[PDB]
């Protein structure tokens, strides 16, 4: 998971995490404001050392209209069932050790992407 | 009676929309002035067709040389919209799937004046 | 276009008519990044097992 930025309600500033001494709870106070709002996550800061990223979250569907990008007819979609798909490698910095391919369905109003 | 008879021309070849009539024509206009007068002493028309499939448009002994190139951004219908009927009575004709590509040209001139002047004056005494 | 361009000088046609007719196009190095470019008209635009089948331009 993560933690987000939760913004103040008075000043629209960034809320810090703060432990309530003498109810024993986790709060969110402001700097600029005197705004105390009550936490729910019980989680403050997270850090993925493995930096485990799923690439299918970064892939946009717009790739399919790329003239310069190879086209197959051997992998069909799963939502719609189209036959055409484009494919490319991670195309990312920080690629750990992978030459894994990624597919996008080449049919408008679908933009389904998958990895095999 | 119906065929490709639409003809675009440049600004300097703007032909009058109406026949020449002595009751519609007047003297208003004059290297500088040379290009000025040409607008109405030339610009009724005879698009001559040639054995190679080219066309030449004549408004004098001067010639505009023309090719019947295709068009795809301007796919209209051409029509004689005369004010008579309800709000311009457009009579049907040819469709704008082609229009002329053709050559009509101009020129420039030259100048010359002076560089600097004299100097080194001296007051009396 | 080859017929009009072969008969140039004997008629007023020229390179700029290929530009104006939308036949040839100036492509910048920075736009050449995005073309899917053929290297001969025929040989790259025939029918085989597919290389791209999405060519956008050809070399002159
Ligand atoms: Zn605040
Ligand atoms: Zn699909």
């Amino acid at each position: 998971g993560f933690v987000g930025i939760r913004f103040c309600q008075e000043c629209n500033n960034m809320l810090y995490p703060k432990e309530d001494k003498e109810n024993r709870i986790l709060l969110y106070a402001c700097r600029n404001c005197d705004y105390q709002q009550e936490a729910d996550n019980s989680c403050i800061y997270v850090n993925k050392i493995t930096h485990e990223v799923d690439e299918l979250t970064q892939i946009i569907a717009d790739v399919s209209q790329d003239p310069t990008l190879p086209r197959t007819e051997d992998h069909p979609c799963q939502k719609c069932g189209h036959k055409e798909a484009v494919f490319f490698q991670s195309h990312s910095a920080r690629a750990e050790d992978a030459m894994r391919l990624y597919y996008v369905c080449t049919a408008p109003h679908c933009g389904h992407r998958w990895t095999e | 009676g119906n065929d490709l008879y639409f003809v675009k021309l440049p600004n300097f070849l703007s032909v009058e929309p109406r026949p020449f009539d002595p009751q519609y024509y007047e003297d208003e206009f004059e290297e500088e002035g040379r290009t000025r007068l040409k607008l109405k002493v030339e610009n009724n028309a005879r698009i001559v067709k040639w054995s190679d499939g080219s066309m030449s448009l004549h408004l004098g002994n001067e010639v505009f040389d023309v090719y019947k190139a295709p068009l795809q951004g301007d796919h209209n219908h051409l029509f004689i919209r005369q004010g008579t009927g309800l709000q311009g009575q457009a009579v049907f004709k040819t469709k704008l799937t082609f229009r002329p590509h053709s050559t009509d040209s101009a020129t420039h001139r030259k100048m010359t004046l002076s560089l600097a002047d004299r100097c080194s004056k001296t007051q009396k005494i | 276009h080859i017929d009009q361009l072969k008969e140039r000088e004997y008629n007023n046609y020229s390179w700029q008519d290929l530009v104006a007719s939308g036949v040839v196009e100036y492509i910048d190095t920075l736009e050449e990044e995005t073309v899917m470019l053929a290297m001969t008209p025929d040989d790259l635009q025939e029918k085989e097992v597919a290389y791209c089948s999405t060519y956008t331009h050809c070399e002159i």
